[PDB]
């Protein structure tokens, strides 16, 4: 019969409307979380320059 | 050689002192811990029809008597209670699930309703005359000067209605303060138990809040077998009951918030 | 496994979030939502200061790279990186820490909140609890956010924090002198004294001299009236300790957050607007 | 919204109470009480009455002794201006004998009036100590308090007396100031390599935050379990009650394990008495023992190593 | 869980077609930022 | 891709002014928080003045 | 393990429930920690420059 | 404990299936983790 | 040994399942805990470059 | 231990098989390791 | 002699279900306590670099 | 103390030789330690 | 062996139980106070290269 079409029946063991609150919780923090750890590398966005120096845009 | 520096000097041995003293406080305050609550209950000691008692480590204390004073009785800890039926039922079948309250919340005496059997006598004063007693039975007792008198104020529940007025006021002879609030209830004239820490006051409008239970719970307050004093199994049976209303008192407190 | 009187209390409901979610027990600690948050942010974090011993501060072959439970220690970034977020292995690490202690921290008290409401007592301890939260917020957000820079934060470490202490201190000359110091550490020793007051009392009464009954509401006030004439009283002294413990973090946290902020210069120096009264 | 048991919101008095009633030998009680309409907002109004046997009398003569030649000794400092006085109070202080005197009698003039202050006041302090005990026997009660004064007069003891003595000089007892003994407190750290490798010195610092953590929460505790007369802590002690239950409950579910009423008590007053003794401790070894706690834990591999970023080089070496 | 067998169904129906579209739209970030910014 | 939407369900099951504070706390708390993150940063305006930095209007 | 058929067994001794959402937070932190102690090492991803530098696409 | 003996035989399947799924992305993600950038 | 055993009886004395979790629990545990062990020693696998180095295959 | 002394049987039986099973991946990722890296 | 007269009934003394579980954790920790404690001394066995130094001197 | 005195000469006869096996490994683990590394 | 006669009397006053328990711990803390005492004088025996140093049975 094989699986994925009893896989609704989920919501049986788990009540949906926290299952979903609980979800979104760890969406907002997993999202801050990346946001700050692309921020720790080179990557970064920020303290880049662009497309001008920032900084060096007010000492000139 | 008048120099073979030594590794182990007084601070070191002296730490090691203290620390072996400390295992042992550490030990003696988790065996103190078990004079009350204790074996636990798991479905090990129920599945095993009892030969597993649970008690973990250290291990249980030999009994101890307290001596109560006058004609009281003798106390013992640890001691044998017997057990108790839940008036619930498990809200999964699974372990360390909780229960749901058999029937009408506030009267399951389950939950923040619950509440043990402590003794159906009175605490008591030094002499021996029932500690808490209502200023009607202690004459002496009076209001402080400038704090608007109790007496007379009207109770009200947790959604506005009145509930019933402060027919009178329950004080310690013990340690001189306002111990329980009474109230006529409105909805039955009968006299109930009002805990102080229930109570929030209106001064300015001599009114008596109570956001634990609604108006009309007031009219389910466990009841005294007399109205002159109060037994221990009354004074929680009192309390207890408006606990419960902090989570079943409506339909919300029950939580979630989302 | 529960206390033999337990059963009749573990009722369902009362969470703020989560509902029937984790609305369970494991053991005698109670989930709940904030448990399992609590569970990741501590879990994640013990995990990281793990991985911070195991690391070094000039990578895991250098010498000071260390598992001495003593030594082991995670500092900030340095000035440099004001409020950025800095690298990973340059006190970036320490930041993540930080933000899963005070994340489980908040946690923690929310649970006992669950808690409070599961029980129907009042919610005196995770409020006080939120004094030590606060205490440990300034100690990593308030007090270097007003420095421009998370790096006047405390390292994560048993004596390297000790050490931050002590050159923070002595960077005010003599901080002894610091008026909310004084204020905090002698609402600390008040503490410890009602503490061993009320210990004293309480187990000198439930357990006298063989050949005694268990002693009395009087005379718990009659024997600190005898001594010292007064007995604040059973209740009270209950709700004393309260205040000296919560007002001891208090005035910690705020002798601590004027040290820079509002006052740069060397603490003694700060009693001048005494010595200059015109009284004298 | 519910009362938090902060402010008695309502009292009520009834005649003083002069207590349970003491067996022969202990004296009569003195004084006739009064009311503080204030104190009463956040506590027991009644104000005394006191107790004063030869003991009590005793002490409370020792101690102003001891009171009367820290003050005029620092009124003498500023001259005997008053104002001076007022001025730099928190200044002023009481210096111990000079070295050069170890533990000799001093003139009056160079310390003498510190080792006679210092002299009364122990004894004073000490005989404060006998009074609690009296004062807790006529009640048939048990030397609970009495152990931890006994505890915190160890301190005391160490402070002023033992480790001066033991290390040959009164300079090294604590002065009689504010300030001043804030400096010797410094000053002390400084002197003995940093005390806070010292590990006593460590427990002793657990110990003081643990004090403010165990009665902050139990305090919490027993006021949240109000509500159930959880401040009568003594029938709840005798006769378990649901706010001992809750109370123990609470920590349970949070922390995954408990006390009891009774135990809690235990707890505190185990760790309050644990400052002081480990403090002393602390104070025992300074100088007897170790004279550079950071050397001693360096010793002892505890001292962490960090990029040595700024340096300078020893000019007692070139 | 207070669920019925089919009230499983179409929970379940709308929470997988707003997910998809979340991982959609989620999809749609990552291109903007990996065309302007390819970081592999 | 399937077929049920009708997504204004979404209020049966979640209390309404909750999640109203909700997002009004979240929101202003984003918003200093990415405030901060900016200002801390590069594309910083404060620490610049136009058309010139003031406190160099001032060498005295 | 319980790699013998009889393996089916273990969910009348471990509760589905619980030990769902303990496979749940662990994953989830594990993930997490794995990441981070990658992104700290030379295996590092993001770091790199890759495929152009970036902070030379603004700064200087 | 909640489960029958032919309830345990439910939850299995479906719990060894897809704890299966997610070793197979992870097993997946692996191979394709290790052609970019060789680690061993 | 050759000696699979002796008896069996060890379940009439100790619950299955405690048994079972501390084992789960606590070989976690002691897995990240040698992990750890290693990766802070000569022995570390991450640090080493393996097979050739990266942080120096691109520009720097 | 409120079980059987046949389900004592059957626990340890499924159990024992199951403990080999993780000493089995055990010796493989060790004797693997002692390839690619010996430590001793 | 030692020869031990009656080693039995030291289970009617002390409980065996406790006894087990008491020798179960205690030879755990002594093990870890143990582990490090030669991990802190010359009988270390990991950082000797065997048998090629694996830093800067490992195929890389 | 709750068992019976066949059942502690049963648990005694299993307990010694487990115990046994366990202090056999040992020997051989110290065996082989004291082989591949000598200590006195 | 009192030596003569009713101070067995002694025990008729202070109980048997609390005086052996007494004398045990004071012993047991005695010895070793008296130990360490040893520990820091002339007859110390362990840090005194008696007979043959053992940090000189190497380097270390
Ligand atoms: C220079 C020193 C040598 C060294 C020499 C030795 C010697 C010599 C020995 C070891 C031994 C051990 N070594 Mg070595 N070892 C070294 C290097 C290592 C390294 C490494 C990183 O390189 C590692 C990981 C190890 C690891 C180990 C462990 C596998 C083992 C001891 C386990 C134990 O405590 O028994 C625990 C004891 C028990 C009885 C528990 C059995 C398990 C039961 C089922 C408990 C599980 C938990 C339980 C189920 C919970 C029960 C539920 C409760 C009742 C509620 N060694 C170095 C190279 N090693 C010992 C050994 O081989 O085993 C004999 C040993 O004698
Ligand atoms: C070094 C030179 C200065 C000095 C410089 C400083 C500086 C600098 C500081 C202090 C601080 C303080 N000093 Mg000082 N101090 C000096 C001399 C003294 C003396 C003395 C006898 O002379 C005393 C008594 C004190 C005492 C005090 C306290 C008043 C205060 C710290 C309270 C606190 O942290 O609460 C707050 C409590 C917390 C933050 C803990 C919060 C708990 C969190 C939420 C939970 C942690 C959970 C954690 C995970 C637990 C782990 C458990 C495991 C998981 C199992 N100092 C010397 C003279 N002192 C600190 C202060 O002012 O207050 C902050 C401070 O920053
Ligand atoms: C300043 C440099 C060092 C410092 C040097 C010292 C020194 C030196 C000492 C302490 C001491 C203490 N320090 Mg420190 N300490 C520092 C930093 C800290 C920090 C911090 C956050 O950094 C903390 C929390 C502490 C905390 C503590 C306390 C835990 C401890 C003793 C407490 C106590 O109440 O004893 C005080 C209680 C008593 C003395 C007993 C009181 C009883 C008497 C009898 C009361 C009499 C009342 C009287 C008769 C009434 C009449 C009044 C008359 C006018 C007199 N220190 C810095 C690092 N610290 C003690 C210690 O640890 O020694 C090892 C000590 O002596
Ligand atoms: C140079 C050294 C080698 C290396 C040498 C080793 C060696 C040697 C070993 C490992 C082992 C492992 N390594 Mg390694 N390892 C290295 C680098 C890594 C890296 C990395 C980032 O580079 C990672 C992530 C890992 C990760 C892992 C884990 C996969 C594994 C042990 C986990 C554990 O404790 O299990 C805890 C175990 C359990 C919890 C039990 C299993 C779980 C359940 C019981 C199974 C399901 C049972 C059944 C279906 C019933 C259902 C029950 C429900 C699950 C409840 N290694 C380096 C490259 N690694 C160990 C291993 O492989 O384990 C076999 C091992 O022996
Ligand atoms: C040997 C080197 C150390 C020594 C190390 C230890 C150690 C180690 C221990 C003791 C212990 C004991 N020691 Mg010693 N002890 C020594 C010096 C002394 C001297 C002394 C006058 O010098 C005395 C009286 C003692 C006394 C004793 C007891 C107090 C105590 C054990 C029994 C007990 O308590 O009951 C009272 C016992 C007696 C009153 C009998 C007195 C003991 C002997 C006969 C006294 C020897 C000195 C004596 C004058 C004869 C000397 C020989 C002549 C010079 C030729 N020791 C020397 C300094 N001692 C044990 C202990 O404290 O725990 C129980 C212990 O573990
Ligand atoms: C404010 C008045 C006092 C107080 C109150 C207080 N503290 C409290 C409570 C209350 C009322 C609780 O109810 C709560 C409790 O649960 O009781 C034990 C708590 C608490 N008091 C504790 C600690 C504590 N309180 C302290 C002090 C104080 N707390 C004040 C003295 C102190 C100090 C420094 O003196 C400490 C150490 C905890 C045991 C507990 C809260 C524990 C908790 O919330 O657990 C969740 C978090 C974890 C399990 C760890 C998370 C892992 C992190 C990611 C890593 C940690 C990094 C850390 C920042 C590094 C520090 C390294 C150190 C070596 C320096
Ligand atoms: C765990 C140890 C903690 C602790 C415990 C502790 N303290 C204690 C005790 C205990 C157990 C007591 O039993 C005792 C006590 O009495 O408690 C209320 C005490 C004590 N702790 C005190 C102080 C104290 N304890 C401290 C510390 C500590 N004590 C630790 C925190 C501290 C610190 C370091 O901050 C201080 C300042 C005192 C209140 C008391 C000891 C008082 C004493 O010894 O008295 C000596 C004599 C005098 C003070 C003279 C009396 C002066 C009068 C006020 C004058 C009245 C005049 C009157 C009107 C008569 C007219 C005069 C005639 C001559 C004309
Ligand atoms: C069994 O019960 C018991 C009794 O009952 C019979 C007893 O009577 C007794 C006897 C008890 C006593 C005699 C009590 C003794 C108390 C002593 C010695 C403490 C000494 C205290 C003082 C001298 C007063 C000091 C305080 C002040 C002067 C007030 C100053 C106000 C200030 C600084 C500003 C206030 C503002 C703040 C602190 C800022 C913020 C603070 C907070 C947020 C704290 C919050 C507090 C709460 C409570 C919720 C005991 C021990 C007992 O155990
Ligand atoms: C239901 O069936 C009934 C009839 C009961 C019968 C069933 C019976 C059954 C199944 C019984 C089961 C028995 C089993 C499985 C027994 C197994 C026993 C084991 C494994 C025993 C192990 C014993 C280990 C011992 C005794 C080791 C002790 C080691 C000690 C005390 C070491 C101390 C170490 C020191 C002091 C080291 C110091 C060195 C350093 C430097 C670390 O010190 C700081
Ligand atoms: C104008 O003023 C009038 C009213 C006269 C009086 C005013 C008095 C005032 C205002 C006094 C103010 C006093 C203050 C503020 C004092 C503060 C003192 C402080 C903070 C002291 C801090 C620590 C001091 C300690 C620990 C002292 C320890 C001293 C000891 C332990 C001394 C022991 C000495 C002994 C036992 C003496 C032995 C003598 C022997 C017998 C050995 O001689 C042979
Ligand atoms: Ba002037
Ligand atoms: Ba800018
Ligand atoms: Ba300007
Ligand atoms: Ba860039
Ligand atoms: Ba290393
Ligand atoms: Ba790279
Ligand atoms: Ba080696
Ligand atoms: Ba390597
Ligand atoms: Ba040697
Ligand atoms: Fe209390």
């Amino acid at each position: 019969f094989t699986m994925n079409a009893n896989l609704y029946k989920i919501w049986l063991i788990l009540d949906p409307r926290r299952v979903l609150v609980s979800i979104v919780a760890f969406q907002i923090v997993l999202g801050l979380l990346i946001h700050m750890i692309v921020l720790s590398t080179d990557l970064n966005w920020l303290d880049d320059n662009i497309p001008v120096s920032y900084q060096a845009l007010g000492k000139k | 050689s008048a120099g073979i520096t030594h590794y182990i000097d007084a601070a070191q041995i002296t730490i090691w002192a203290f620390w072996l003293f400390f295992f042992g406080l550490i030990i003696y305050l988790r065996r103190e811990d078990k004079r009350e609550g204790y074996p636990l209950d798991s479905d090990r000691t129920e599945r095993s029809g009892g030969r597993v008692k649970v008690v973990g480590f250290p291990d249980l204390p030999d009994p101890k008597t307290f001596v109560l004073p006058h004609n009281g009785g003798t106390v013992v800890a640890p001691r044998v209670e017997a057990p108790v039926a839940v008036n619930a039922t498990p809200f999964s079948p699974a372990p360390g699930s909780p229960l749901v309250p058999n029937g009408d919340p506030m009267l399951s005496g389950f939950g923040p309703a619950a509440s043990p059997d402590r003794p159906k006598h009175c605490d008591l004063t030094f002499e021996g005359l029932p500690k808490i007693v209502p200023m009607r039975v202690a004459k002496e007792f009076s209001i402080a000067e400038g704090d608007p008198d109790p007496r007379g104020m009207t109770v009200v529940g947790l959604d506005g209605e009145v509930a019933g007025t402060v027919s009178d006021v329950w004080v310690d002879r013990s340690e001189p303060q306002i111990r329980y609030l009474e109230v006529e209830v409105a909805a039955n004239k009968k006299k109930v138990l009002l805990p102080i820490g229930f109570s929030r006051f209106d001064k300015k409008a001599r009114k008596v809040k109570v956001d634990a239970i609604k108006a009309a719970h007031f009219a389910n307050v466990p009841t005294l077998s007399n109205p002159d004093q109060v037994t221990l199994y009354e004074e929680d049976k009192v309390c207890a009951y408006y606990a419960g209303g902090k989570l079943y008192a409506t339909a919300e407190r029950a939580g979630p918030l989302l | 496994a529960m206390l033999s009187f337990e059963k009749k209390y573990r009722v369902r409901g009362g969470t703020l979030i989560g509902g029937d979610l984790f609305d369970f027990w494991v053991g005698p600690f109670y989930v709940g939502f904030f448990g399992v948050v609590g569970f990741c942010f501590t879990l994640l974090g013990v995990l990281l200061i793990v991985w911070g011993a195991t690391i070094g501060p000039t990578g895991p072959t250098s010498d000071l790279q260390t598992y001495n439970l003593w030594r082991i220690s995670i500092a900030p970034p340095d000035l440099s990186y004001g409020l950025r977020m800095a690298p990973l292995t340059e006190g970036g690490l320490w930041q993540i820490i930080t933000i899963c202690a005070a994340g489980a921290f908040i946690s923690w008290a929310l649970r006992e909140v669950e808690i409070c409401r599961k029980l129907g007592i009042g919610f005196h301890v995770p409020f006080a609890f939120s004094f030590a939260i606060g205490a440990y917020l300034v100690l990593v957000f308030v007090r270097p956010l007003l420095m421009g820079a998370w790096g006047h934060g405390f390292p994560y470490g048993i004596l390297s924090h000790l050490d931050w202490v002590s050159n923070v201190g002595y960077q005010f000359l003599h901080f002894h002198y610091n008026p909310a110091h004084m204020l905090a550490i002698s609402f600390f020793f008040t503490n410890c004294l009602a503490l061993s007051m009320h210990g004293s009392l309480i187990l000198s009464v439930t357990n006298p001299q063989k050949g005694e009954p268990v002693k009395t509401s009087e005379h718990e006030n009659t024997f600190f009236r005898d001594i010292v004439g007064y007995s604040i009283g059973a209740l009270a002294i209950h709700r004393l300790g309260l205040f000296l413990a919560l007002s001891a973090a208090f005035w910690s946290a705020v002798c601590i957050l004027i040290s820079g902020p509002f006052w740069t210069r060397g603490w003694p120096e700060w009693w001048n607007w005494w010595l200059e009264l015109p009284l004298w | 919204p519910e009362y938090q048991n902060i402010f008695t919101a309502v009292q009520v008095r009834a005649p003083a109470y002069p207590g349970v009633p003491l067996p022969k030998g202990n004296l009569p009680r003195i004084g006739r009480p009064i009311f503080s309409y204030w104190l009463g907002k956040i506590g027991d109004a009644q104000i005394g009455p006191i107790y004063l046997g030869l003991t009590g009398t005793l002490s409370i003569f020792f101690g102003l002794v001891a009171i009367s030649i820290i003050g005029f000794n620092m009124l003498a400092s500023v001259h005997w201006d008053v104002f001076q006085f007022l001025k730099h109070f928190f200044w002023l202080g009481l210096e111990p004998p000079p070295p050069q005197y170890g533990l000799r009698i001093p003139p009056l003039s160079e310390g003498g009036w510190w080792l006679m202050a210092g002299l009364f006041l122990t004894l004073s302090i000490l005989l404060w100590w006998v009074r609690t005990y009296k004062r807790a026997e006529a009640l048939g009660m048990s030397q609970h308090l009495s152990w931890a004064f006994a505890a915190a007069i160890f301190f005391y003891l160490v402070l002023g007396f033992i480790r001066p003595v033991m290390m040959g000089s009164w300079a090294k007892a604590v002065p009689f100031g504010i300030f001043p003994h804030l400096d010797w407190t410094a000053a002390f750290s400084i002197r003995y390599g940093n005390l806070y490798y010292n590990p006593f010195h460590m427990l002793s610092i657990a110990f003081l935050y643990g004090s403010a953590l165990l009665f902050a929460m139990h305090g919490a505790t027993i006021l949240s379990v109000s509500r159930f007369g959880g401040d009568r802590e003594i029938d709840q002690i005798t006769h378990r009650g649901t706010a001992a239950e809750r109370a123990a409950l609470f920590w349970r579910w949070t922390m995954g394990f408990n006390v009891t009423m009774e135990s809690i008590h235990r707890w505190a007053w185990w760790c309050a008495v644990l400052t002081v003794i480990t403090a002393g401790i602390g104070i025992l070894l300074s100088g007897t023992v170790v004279d550079n706690w950071y050397l001693w834990a360096v010793k002892h591999g505890m001292a962490p190593a960090y990029p040595e970023v700024v340096t300078a080089v020893n000019p007692y070496e070139t | 869980t207070g669920l019925t067998d089919d009230e499983a169904k179409e929970f379940h129906a709308i929470f997988m077609q707003s997910m998809y579209a979340w991982f959609g739209l989620v999809v749609i970030a990552h291109l903007l930022a990996w065309l302007y910014r390819p970081w592999l």
